[PDB]
RNA sequence: UAAAGAUGAGACGCGUUUUAGAGCUAAAUAGCAAGUUAAAAUAAGGCUAGUCCGUUAUCAACUUGAAAAAGUGGCACCGAGUCGGUGCUU
């Protein structure tokens, strides 16, 4: 299948992935990762996060309320290496 | 040496086994790679192995919890609506009231407001409870009285009526059609007389109201209700139904001749599935009966709660509850007086101690009503003056409560009555209650239908609801925001199961007309009738079936053999006495819907115009789907002019349940090209060869198998595996098998395999439930006969499990080819004879085998014997034929002496029987692998096949084993899963290579048919296109063919083809090859690791206690003050390597430990690992040194000693005993002396064989000795079975071998358990230490086991 | 002989934890009075905010650089006690 839900395969892939981000420490890629857990424990389908545009609309709507201040465009298109490496075509 | 290989696969219920063979039938070996921190860079492994997992349960407890959560959410929303109305005026009365009902749970020290909830000051609370004792007193004081009342108490009574509201079964208003007991009783007896017309029940002088609604006990009322009736037995059927309606427990076993007892009680939580289990054994025609008992029960209990007449007050329910309160008070005072006077040393133990089942155990303890009555019944019997109280206690009406379990039958119209009266009184004293009345009544009487579903916007995979505007659905604008036509349309297109033979269709309702024409013409077409001069009893003609279906079935409900022989033959067809061959004492199909609508319309011509079908089908499906009133009314408006008003108001209370399994397009949509007829047209009139549905499916001469076969095409993989049937463990096996196939194509260089062979084994046996039917079957034979045999020697249900004894009983003690009798104690000396020889077909059921005195009674030829038993035992065969001892087919097998020897259809039925796969799941599994492998497409868009997936009959390999002596002992080790994959892979390849004209049968593909009748030799020595004479297709593996008459012939050695001639089977090398392959030590074993999922803890709520392992149940409710749960669940384990404090020094020494992580604390762990571990009291925790360890991890110690991590504190054994073939043959020839089933000569030579090789016992004790000294490491139990091995050194073989096969549960893979010797019970030994694990190699393996990765836990731990 | 067979929608009723129903008389304690009802919770909770979702199905370790071209791991001989030895190629 191709939908990303609250599975057990999805949680092991995201745990593998949450070990990884401790290497890249001069950026801020943690808050986007906690947000993407936020949409995923509440029952949504985050399988439209394979396109880099959709992540930009979501991070802009999330910037509307004042959250996610420190995130540029330079961090995000780095972070989209990672839903094509772990899972994603 | 080859690059074209094959894969063998067997699929079980807890294992899948796999092997990779090449064309010379070896297993190729390779060097594979190891990553990690070891200097072991490559290891050799073989390409054979197994896979072992655990079974998964069903999705039912999940659904039950889910819908419970939905209902609690919606009840909280109704209370929020009501407070939202009263908020504004309540702000003028008292501001801080709803905050005082917010926080009434907490301890005083967390209360910010004042602690008394309603008024707040203590004088008005104490006065409020002294004036109105319960809630129902307050409700009666609102309805009756005429003052101006407070706003808060009106809010409390209306909240108490809107929170608990009653059931919604009686729809409409309360009228005596569905409220009085007597009309329901007449409905019960009219249902019963509608079922059993033969023995009618009169009820003319019966007043069921005065009898079933009196202040008496239960059994007295059952005796009176029988004692008004003219001669009914109290344990019949009708008395058991009245005893069902009162609430007693009958047994219906004596009424239908069941096998076990069955108790039913309506007041029990598992009534529905037990009623559905009873209705699965006596037919689905008994539904209205057991429903119409239950509605009668609700009428009785509802007449028992309302002990208040009308014309006094408008609130009956409240006055009934107050009356109950005062009776409870008075009887409590009397009981304390009598126990106070006469037994003064028991007054403390009943009225204070809440650990007994006394009075305080009923008020404050947790004991129910029934334990209270059974506690103080004899203590009342020891005293005087309790006669009234014993009358009440037998009436089950003593010391009751108001919130009891009987209130599940108070309908919502009674609460709606009290609410409506309260709104009509007060609204002249408040203006906003004059404005808001339909608002509140609409809050109470609102119930979401079935065809709307949950009210989602798109975060749920369970909804289908479509909107019309964009607002918030409240109770008031439900009918302005929700579009209901499109919602019902999606409800139909979601809630209907598809057709299994042909998708893109929907199935028929079971109560439709056309489906019952189908099953009636299905039953009529297979009946035969024998007449004088009709010695072959022929079938019916076309006009005969038309006359029988148009006279016997459109006039009468049920037809039995009496009106079959009498009411048509002795009326029109004018015969004398006609033998009726093929119906079992009554028919089984019927026409229910034609008699039901025949009752309703009270008309004839509209049922029989044959141009009104789809109207009736829309009516029937409409009544089947919905259970709403308004939507039936909507969907039947278009047929208004065809029906008058009373019948239109009489259709709409009628429903049906259940679905069939055939679509319409299957029955009357498609034809045959050679015929031009539908299937029902064949069932009406075929002429010569009248065949049923199962013979018209698989007829190769027709278009049907190619239309259905070509029409099954059938999105992702979980939809494919999801949308079919089967017990879900087999689906788990299918998914794992597809994973294994992709990785075996990954390893071997991505070349596509030439053959994949899949066999599906069975573990599905439940009980010998057909052997109770063998005892009862012999009772059918001898109760049919009535002879003098069971009066000499009866039957039982323990001896008949031996097949020699059952086949001894199946000849009525009479010898067959010798006119004498049979002795009971000569079971071993009575010979088994076969009619058709063993070299033609291998049939080992009841059908083929017959008993005989000596094995030289039928002559000397291979073919049929002489014709003397035909002329001597023809009445014997007749009354065996009627008594169902020999079946119809076996009696057709005993008559083979006449019809001209053996012909083409018999041998074509031998091969046709030994090829054709008929089960319906392997076909679809082969469609899964065939859809996944072959994707090469040609230029004409035809089928390019590169992969052949083949499935085989599951007895060929067992015949191979017992013939060529590769025996199988199941209790030794786990290597049989891979050996069976190996033998499937070999036998399938040889059988496809030898016979090229057998691909249309057992290769799944759209292939053409070849003539079986021309590819069979018509003579014995005829032998190229004529393949063989001897119809057993497994003969050429042998060297000497064997008949059943007394002749044994021979064959050549090298077995090749006769058309091209390629070498496919040799005799010399292959038994040494295959015998070498079964003897390897190293075979791949993989235990499949899992992560624990489920609930959080035990689901009971413990009281408050100052311990430290009670989980909190809200975020700021402390379990030292509020109580909570008990015992969590560990999900996985984690290895930690970091230094902690030593003590008051806070010194920094490293550790290496093992941690448990619960399910409640899993998201917080995977969100930040370093932060969570660093908050659990560590320091300097690293990143690369965090290792996740699930259940069933695999640790390698020294000398090949492996362990599997079963939990945080328990290990399991993980090695394997690889025992040579000679010991396996010796133990299997040694122990199975009970189920031999062989001729005594060569088996006597086998007794010489064990008599010569009687020292393998001592060798096997040496093997278990050194193996248990190498990996198992247990001493005292091993010495104990050595001494116990010394104290039984002189029994024969047939017990010592049994206790050696019982010895081998010492060295298995799995759990350490216990076992039994001859007499000594050897206890278990458990591992409770997880200390050695931390200095071992940790092995990571993929699914197959080939690609590994090792992590050395011995170096990591320092710096 | 084959052929139910899994999955989904609506609503009651009890069950269970805390608080409120002023306990009295005469250190430990004894004697007496009383008792049915109600409010809140019903897996901890989640946030692109719905009168939604939270126990089933599903899960080896590693992965920022062009496709049903590619995700990551050479091939043949002689052996056999849980897998060894050799050639060639690298």
């Amino acid at each position: 299948t191709n939908a990303i839900r609250n599975e057990t395969g999805t949680s092991s892939k995201m745990f593998n992935l949450s070990k990884r981000l401790y290497d890249f420490k001069d950026n801020n890629l943690r808050e986007i990762h906690e947000a993407l857990y936020g949409l995923l424990r509440a029952g949504y389908d985050i399988s439209n996060m394979r396109d880099v545009e959709e992540l930009a609309k979501y991070v802009d709507v999330k910037k509307s309320h004042g959250k996610l201040l420190d995130v540029t465009r330079d961090d995000i298109e780095l972070y989209h290496r990672l839903f094509v490496a772990r899972f994603g075509k | 040496m080859d690059k074209k290989y094959s894969i063998g696969l067997d699929i079980g219920t807890n294992s899948v086994g796999w092997a990779v063979i090449t064309d010379e039938y070896k297993v190729p070996s390779k060097k594979f790679k190891v990553l990690g921190n070891t200097d072991r860079h490559s290891i050799k492994k073989n390409l054979i192995g197994a896979l072992l997992f655990d079974s998964g349960e069903t999705a039912e407890a999940t659904r039950l919890k889910r819908t419970a959560r939905r209902r609690y959410t919606r009840r909280k929303n109704r209370i929020c609506y009501l407070q939202e109305i009263f908020s504004n005026e309540m702000a003028k009365v008292d501001d801080s009231f709803f905050h005082r009902l917010e926080e009434s749970f907490l301890v005083e020290e967390d209360k910010k407001h004042e602690r008394h909830p309603i008024f707040g000051n203590i004088v008005d609370e104490v006065a409020y409870h002294e004036k109105y004792p319960t809630i129902y007193h307050l409700r009666k004081k609102l309805v009756d009285s005429t003052d101006k009342a407070d706003l808060r108490l009106i809010y409390l009574a209306l909240a108490h009526m809107i929170k608990f509201r009653g059931h919604f079964l009686i729809e409409g208003d309360l009228n005596p059609d569905n409220s009085d007991v007597d009309k329901l009783f007449i409905q019960l007896v009219q249902t019963y007389n509608q079922l059993f017309e033969e023995n009618p029940i009169n009820a003319s002088g019966v007043d069921a109201k005065a009898i079933l609604s009196a202040r008496l006990s239960k059994s007295r009322r059952l005796e009176n209700l029988i004692a008004q009736l003219p001669g009914e037995k109290k344990n019949g059927l009708f008395g058991n139904l009245i005893a069902l309606s009162l609430g007693l427990t009958p047994n219906f076993k004596s009424n239908f001749d069941l096998a076990e007892d069955a108790k039913l009680q309506l007041s029990k939580d598992t009534y529905d599935d037990d009623l559905d289990n009873l209705l699965a054994q006596i037919g689905d025609q008994y539904a209205d009966l057991f429903l119409a008992a239950k509605n009668l029960s609700d009428a009785i209990l509802l007449s028992d709660i309302l002990r208040v007449n009308t014309e006094i007050t408008k609130a009956p329910l409240s006055a009934s509850m107050i009356k109950r309160y005062d009776e409870h008070h008075q009887d409590l005072t009397l009981l304390k007086a009598l126990v106070r006077q006469q037994l003064p040393e028991k007054y403390k133990e009943i009225f204070f101690d809440q650990s007994k089942n006394g009075y305080a155990g009923y008020i404050d303890g947790g004991a129910s009503q029934e334990e209270f009555y059974k506690f103080i019944k004899p203590i009342l019997e020891k005293m005087d003056g309790t006669e009234e109280l014993l009358v009440k206690l037998n009436r089950e009406d003593l010391l009751r409560k108001q919130r009891t379990f009987d209130n599940g039958s108070i309908p919502h119209q009674i609460h709606l009555g009290e609410l409506h009266a309260i709104l009509r009184r007060q609204e002249d004293f408040y203006p906003f209650l004059k404005d808001n009345r339909e608002k509140i009544e609409k809050i109470l009487t609102f119930r979401i239908p079935y065809y709307v579903g949950p009210l989602a916007r798109g975060n749920s995979r369970f909804a289908w609801m479509t909107r019309k505007s964009e607002e918030t659905i409240t109770p008031w604008n439900f009918e302005e925001v929700v579009d209901k036509g499109a919602s019902a349309q999606s409800f139909i297109e979601r809630m209907t199961n598809f057709d299994k033979n042909l998708p893109n269709e929907k199935v028929l309702p079971k109560h439709s007309l056309l489906y019952e024409y189908f099953t009636v013409y299905n039953e009529l077409t297979k009946v035969k009738y024998v007449t004088e001069g009709m010695r072959k009893p022929a079938f019916l003609s076309g006009e005969q079936k038309k006359a029988i279906v148009d006279l016997l079935f459109k006039t009468n409900r049920k037809v039995t053999v009496k009106q079959l022989k009498e009411d048509y033959f002795k009326k029109i067809e004018c015969f004398d006495s006609v033998e009726i061959s093929g119906v079992e004492d009554r028919f089984n199909a019927s026409l229910g819907t034609y008699h039901d609508l025949l009752k309703i319309i009270k008309d004839k011509d509209f049922l029989d115009n044959e141009e009104n079908e789809d109207i009736l089908e829309d009516i029937v499906l409409t009544l089947t789907l919905f259970e709403d009133r308004e939507m039936i009314e909507e969907r039947l408006k278009t047929y208004a002019h065809l029906f008058d008003d009373k019948v239109m108001k009489q259709l709409k209370r009628r429903r049906y349940t259940g679905w069939g399994r055939l679509s319409r397009k299957l029955i009357n949509g498609i034809r045959d090209k050679q015929s031009g007829k539908t299937i029902l047209d064949f069932l009406k009139s075929d002429g010569f060869a009248n065949r049923n549905f199962m013979q018209l499916i698989h007829d190769d001469s027709l278009t049907f198998k190619e239309d259905i076969q070509k029409a099954q095409v059938s999105d992702s993989l979980h939809e494919h595996i999801a949308n079919l049937a089967g017990s879900p463990a087999i689906k788990k096996g299918i998914l794992q098998t597809v994973k294994v196939v992709d990785e075996l194509v990954k390893v071997m260089g991505r070349h596509k395999p030439e053959n994949i062979v899949i066999e599906m084994a069975r573990e599905n046996q439940t009980t010998q439930k057909n052997s109770r039917e063998r005892m009862k079957r012999i009772e059918e034979g001898i109760k049919e006969l009535g002879s003098q045999i069971l009066k000499e020697h009866p039957v039982e249900n323990t001896q008949l499990q031996n097949e020699k004894l059952y086949l001894y009983y199946l000849q009525n003690g009479r010898d067959m080819y010798v006119d004498q009798e049979l002795d009971i104690n000569r079971l071993s000396d009575y010979d088994v004879d076969h009619i058709v020889p063993q070299s033609f077909l291998k049939d080992d059921s009841i059908d083929n085998k017959v008993l005989t005195r000596s094995d030289k009674n039928r002559g000397k030829s291979d073919n049929v014997p002489s014709e003397e038993v035909v002329k001597k035992m023809k009445n014997y065969w007749r009354q065996l034929l009627n008594a169902k001892l020999i079946t119809q087919r076996k009696f057709d097998n005993l008559t083979k002496a006449e019809r001209g020897g053996l012909s083409e259809l018999d041998k074509a039925g031998f091969i046709k029987r030994q090829l054709v796969e008929t089960r319906q799941i392997t076909k679809h599994v082969a469609q899964i692998l065939d859809s996944r492998m072959n994707t090469k497409y040609d230029e004409n868009d035809k089928l390019i096949r590169e992969v052949k997936v083949i499935t085989l009959k599951s007895k060929l390999v067992s015949d191979f084993r017992k013939d060529f002596q590769f025996y199988k002992v199941r209790e030794i080790n786990n290597y049989h899963h891979a050996h069976d994959a190996y033998l499937n892979a070999v036998v399938g390849t040889a059988l496809i290579k030898k016979y090229p004209k057998l691909e249309s049968e057992f290769v799944y593909g759209d292939y053409k048919v070849y003539d079986v009748r021309k590819m069979i030799a018509k003579s014995e020595q005829e032998i190229t296109a004529k393949y063989f004479f001897y119809s057993n297709i497994m003969n050429f593996f042998k060297t000497e063919i064997t008949l059943a008459n007394g002749e044994i012939r021979k064959r050549p050695l090298i077995e090749t083809n006769g058309e091209t001639g390629e070498i496919v089977w040799d005799k010399g090398r292959d038994f040494a090859t295959v015998r070498k392959v079964l003897s390897m030590p190293q075979v791949n074993i993989v235990k499949k690791t899992e992560v624990q999922t489920g609930g959080f803890s035990k689901e009971s709520i413990l009281p408050k206690r100052n311990s430290d392992k009670l989980i909190a149940r809200k975020k700021d409710w402390d379990p030292k003050k509020y109580g909570g749960f008990d015992s969590p669940t560990v999900a996985y384990s984690v290895l930690v390597v970091a230094k902690v404090e030593k003590g008051k020094s806070k010194k920094l020494k490293s550790v290496k430990e093992l941690l448990g992580i619960t399910i409640m604390e899993r998201s917080s762990f995977e969100k930040n690992p370093i932060d969570f571990l660093e908050a659990k009291g560590y320091k300097e925790v690293k990143k690369d040194l965090i290792i996740k360890l699930p259940k069933y991890s695999l640790f390698e110690l020294e000398n090949g000693r492996k362990r599997m991590l079963a939990s945080a504190g328990e290990l399991q054994k993980g090695n394997e005993l690889a025992l040579p073939s000679k010991y396996v043959n010796f133990l299997y020839l040694a122990s199975h002396y009970e189920k031999l089933k062989g001729s005594p000569e060569d088996n006597e030579q086998k007794q010489l064989f064990v008599e010569q090789h009687k020292h393998y016992l001592d060798e096997i004790i040496e093997q278990i000795s050194e193996f248990s000294k190498r990996v198992i490491l247990a001493d005292a139990n091993l010495d104990k079975v050595l001494s116990a091995y010394n104290k039984h050194r002189d029994k024969p073989i047939r017990e010592q071998a049994e206790n050696i096969i019982h010895l081998f549960t010492l060295t298995n893979l799995g759990a350490p358990a216990a076992f039994k010797y001859f007499d000594t019970t050897i206890d278990r030994k458990r591992y409770t230490s997880t200390k050695e694990v931390l200095d071992a190699t940790l092995i990571h393996q993929s699914i197959t086991g080939l690609y590994e990765t090792r992590i050395d836990l011995s170096q990591l731990g320092g710096d």
